[PDB]
């Protein structure tokens, strides 16, 4: 059913499935406890958001698991980067949890990369309809190598992304150039995720059983 | 497998 | 650098291609440590050619030396892997590290942990084959990795020059696929398909660094490659 | 620094 959508109903489906913006409840132990507790509550909503991504439900349960395990930190980062957009120099983890680069000490390497990505989304003026498409691509792409249905849905999100830029009035050159600029950002989100995974493995091994389960993979 | 449980509910 | 035609863009990249090197591998003899030294010695000699190849990429020469150093030490393994993936395109099930160094998945099991990287490299090579990637699109993708893998970390209006060069290579990719008889929809899809590969090449590189930083202390390498790791 | 020397030939 994911293949039969018009790019308009593909956009309306992703925006309707958008997860909420949760709240949090500065030593190195207290700040870590707040972020991991916030990320654990966000994992539950992302799981229900993933099932509402068209084409994800049609997959094997084991394939649903592998895609979510490979990209859960990427999804959390592009969401943070998106929420933190109109807050330059700041990362909006939660509406009550706004941290600066100085608080990054107690991480600061990944913190500046997240600030650099948010500044890039503002420079390009990334729209929300493009953001939910990029977030869906991350879900299906980052784990498809460890499939013929996945790439057919990936091509559709590409058709949906090109349609969004065509409606805004960009020439064909401006469309595939902006298309390339958006997808090349996903290589940096992948890079930030892997650099975050290796810190959590070192820093942790009190975290939840669910979040620990995501790391043992 | 806790992820199995949430994907079913 | 910016006023070259897309036809002139591909010829400049295709002319700047580094050579294919051989290894000192001899099948009179088989070790996991000996096989590790062959991959490291081969990668070290390829880095010398890559440094000269990067200087011939349009837009790379205009950047400051500090930025040229930063782009290479952040993407050197990505360039090596996509080159290995390209050389192994039509050798399904095997990785063509060198014309004499052709390994399969069973020999990647001698070294620990590298099987995941090995099968991921194999999956990327099979992906290029089922897509039937052309050499003109390959030299474009490799040039994208050089200019993109370390651009976010960084004096700002040299970065704006980097994005302008990236925009031209994108048009060069669209230009080639428009000449191969594909519709604009098929061009946008293939353009998106190719750039999504780089997310996995980026992933394999980060996994390669983490494994390269384990045998470093364990002492199971060159001075140039050790400088790339200490960065 | 070898990467610096090989870039200025
Ligand atoms: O960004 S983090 C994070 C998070 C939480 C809620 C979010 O919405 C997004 C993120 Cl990225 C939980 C733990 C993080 C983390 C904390 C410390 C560190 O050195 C590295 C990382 Cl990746
Ligand atoms: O896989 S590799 C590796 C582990 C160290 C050097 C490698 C390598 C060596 C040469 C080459 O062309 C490509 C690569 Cl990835």
């Amino acid at each position: 059913l994911a293949l039969s959508l018009t790019a308009d109903q593909m956009v309306s489906a992703l925006l309707d499935a958008e997860p909420p913006i949760l709240y949090s409840e500065f030593s190195e132990a207290s700040m870590m406890g707040l972020l991991t507790n916030l990320a654990d509550r966000e994992l539950v909503h992302m799981i229900n958001w993933a099932k509402r991504v068209p084409g994800f439900v049609d997959l094997t349960l084991h394939d649903q698991v592998h895609l979510l395990e490979c990209a859960w930190l990427e999804i959390l980062m592009i969401g943070l980067v998106w929420r933190s957009m109109e807050h330059p120099g700041k990362l909006l983890f939660a509406p009550n949890l706004l941290l600066d680069r100085n608080q990054g000490k107690c991480m600061v390497e990944i913190f500046d990369m997240l600030l650099a990505t948010s500044s890039r989304f503002r420079m390009m003026n990334l729209q929300g309809e493009e953001f939910v498409c990029l977030k869906s691509i991350i879900l299906l792409n980052s784990g498809v190598y460890t499939k013929d249905h996945i790439h057919r849905v990936l091509d559709k999100i590409t058709d949906t992304l090109i349609h969004l830029m065509a409606k805004a009035g960009l020439t064909l050159q401006q469309q595939h150039q902006r298309l390339a600029q958006l997808l090349l950002i996903l290589s940096h989100i992948r890079h930030m995720s892997n650099k975050g995974m290796e810190h959590l493995y070192s820093m942790k091994c009190p975290l939840s059983d669910l979040l620990l389960e995501m790391l043992d993979a | 497998k806790i992820l199995h449980r949430l994907l079913q509910d």
